[PDB]
RNA sequence: UAGCGCCGGCCAACUCCGUGCCAGCAGCCGCGGUAAUACGGAGGGCGCGAGCGUUACCCGGAUUCACUGGGCGUAAAGGGCGUGUAGGCGGCCUGGGGCGUCCCAUGUGAAAGACCACGGCUCAACCGUGGGGGAGCGUGGGAUACGCUCAGGCUAGACGGUGGGAGAGGGUGGUGGAAUUCCCGGAGUAGCGGUGAAAUGCGCAGAUACCGGGAGGAACGCCGAUGGCGAAGGCAGCCACCUGGUCCACCCGUGACGCUGAGGCGCGAAAGCGUGGGGAGCAAACCGGAUUACCCGGGUAGUCCACGCCCUAAACGAUGCGCGCUAGGUCUCUGGGUCUCCUGGGGGCCGAAGCUAACGCGUUAAGCGCGCCGCCUGGGGAGUACGGCCGCAAGGC
């Protein structure tokens, strides 16, 4: 603790909206607020940061699941501030189960990118210069960051692991293990190594995925 | 009312465990007692207590589990899949010594209520007793 | 001496001719109207073989009467609802009996048949000799865990007390206003009323609008609720009396006094009916009009009351009652406390686990269990016929 409790990490969300599988992470109830106990907190970092070292140590890449409004800017520093793939704009539907598919857009990309650096586009009238272009935008919008992944990851991180369920869901059906910082309105069953914090508060993001991407360029 | 208390500490049992609880109460009683210690000799559940509850006697039971399974529904595999209740009020089930039945080739247990106290399946047969055939457990 | 059945799928065996919904085959599905592996005949093949088919009957397949081994929200199936007799079932702790229950010895369980072993017909069928097994019931002894019984205790079920609460729960009298319709007046002029548009109809005996007085019957506008009460059917003005059910609090008294319930008894919307009242409005039947070659104008029983019958429904939550366990979120009605909240009871909407053919249900289960009751066994024929019981009858079981 002294350094979760002042980035509001032990804040979570109303008595209206918590899922009963969560209690065991629950501490009290203030002002009509759920507080998460910071020291289960502390055991369960500390368990999922061990799992992360021994990951990186191993040469495992770790894919970087957040589709937050907020948690886009800070997953994405964070993964650049790395090897690390990442997607923060949307998860479409089969990112995992139906990576032979994606890696079809991926390619399409990188094809697409290479060739507008290219002297033959002189013909091709401009119009389909214009759909090309747009069909660029489109997917280097969508597909920044998941271009680093050359095969199926070895972990998952997830920001709000109800927000991005399919993902959940997506990992489980792989045996892939799943890392969330997951918050009073989450199932921890569907995570394995599990951060119980808040998943708002920009400033308790910030700082788990900040002390998380130290400790694995450490391991490197 | 309460007809069965042998029948209703069974589905407690199975209710509880069901939905992966680390205790469960029921109301205490000696013949409960004892089917409980012959349920946590055969490493059915943990173990039993006897506690008080509001100046009532109860009997705690703590349940346990398999490892959490790998992949989607990670829930552990139970211990006590199945646990029916045999001899019931209104149809009495009596068993003598070659009548006492064989449960999942002996992966399970029947437990009687013999003269000689109770006892599983292989007790009974080992003593040469028969009784009342409570429940079976697999 | 080698025959008999079959060759579309069940179910192992495929071609050519005759055929053209004809002759015919068929256990089921069905095949046949000119290119039939389904009909008839050939060749070939399959199965059995001194036999092969067919018909009749029983068991199985049929978990399709389900004890092993079913089901009732929508597939057939929860009684219209209560109270309750017989019966069935039944909290916690000790003690006596050993009726059920379990065990041991023993008598019986004839012979033949069934099983095992060894033998005689050259084998086998057949037979012989031994050995067990055997549901059940006597008889003697042993055990007391669970049922039973008896004796003594306990409060967790149930009932009572005390102090409060809400409510269209029911019965009996009394009376408040707004309509509607008539009667008696005053003024009033030509229509009123009605429809999709109209007609019938009323009005010069002065209608309809409107003012005042009187009579009579029926029903309670806003509040009003997705609300409340009741076991159902049901229950809305207000006042008072006599009563039924129910919730919370204090834990104060009792010691298991409980649950269900075949018959019985009682209640039972609306519509009918008998004997008397009442009749404003609406309105079966009925008298009229008219158009789309239902709708408007009138009107009888009836709807209203007292007593006595009738006992039927989509009488529905299409879900019998009682008790226990299994995440929560949200909106309401009503209590209590230390009053952002805890704690009970009732009514809705989402939804864990779980369940289901699915729709969906989900702490007001259609989930997990226990006890008792009532029903279901393909569709029609048919809720029909006969017989019985109950009604004045229509009709009901």
């Amino acid at each position: 603790v002294k350094e979760l409790l002042e980035a509001g990490v032990h804040f979570g969300h109303e008595r209206k909206r918590w899922n009963p599988k969560f209690a065991r992470y629950i501490y009290a109830e203030r002002n009509g607020i759920h507080i998460i106990d910071l020291q289960k907190t502390m055991e369960e970092l500390e368990r999922t940061f061990r799992f992360i070292e021994d990951l990186a140590m191993r040469g495992g890449t770790i894919l970087f699941v957040g589709t937050k409004k907020q948690a886009q800017d800070i997953v994405r520093m964070e993964a650049e501030r790395a090897g690390m793939p990442y997607v923060n704009q949307r998860w479409l539907g089969g990112m995992l189960t139906n990576f032979k598919t994606i890696s079809q857009r991926v390619h399409r990309l990188e094809e697409l990118e290479a060739l507008f650096a290219s002297p033959e586009i002189e013909e091709r009238p401009k119009k389909e210069q214009v759909r090309l272009k747009h069909e660029l935008e489109r997917l280097q919008k969508y597909l920044s960051g998941f271009r680093l992944l050359k095969r199926l990851p070895d972990a998952i991180f997830v920001v709000d692991p109800t927000k991005e369920a399919i993902a959940v869901r997506e990992a489980r059906k792989l045996f892939i293990p799943v890392i969330a910082l997951a918050d009073t309105d989450s199932d921890p069953d569907l995570v394995d190594y599990i951060i119980p914090g808040n998943d708002d508060a920009i400033r308790s993001i910030q700082l788990i995925l900040s002390r998380a991407v130290d400790l694995i360029i450490q391991a490197r | 009312m309460l007809t069965d208390p042998i029948a209703d500490m069974l589905t407690r049992i199975r209710n509880a465990t069901r939905v992966y609880k680390e205790s469960t109460d029921v109301p205490a009683s000696r013949f409960k007692e004892e089917i409980l210690r012959i349920l946590a000799r055969e490493g059915f559940i943990k173990g039993y207590e006897r506690v008080d509850v509001d100046g009532k006697p109860y009997l705690r039971v703590y349940l346990k589990y398999g490892p959490r399974r790998q992949g989607p529904d990670p829930r552990p595999e139970q211990v006590i899949h199945h646990i029916r209740r045999i001899s019931k009020p209104g149809r009495r089930v009596y068993v003598g010594v070659k009548e006492i039945p064989r449960v999942r080739r002996g992966l399970g247990i029947a437990i009687l209520s013999t003269s000689k106290g109770v006892l599983t399946d292989r007790e009974a047969r080992k003593l040469g007793v028969g009784g009342e055939l409570i429940c079976e457990v697999w």
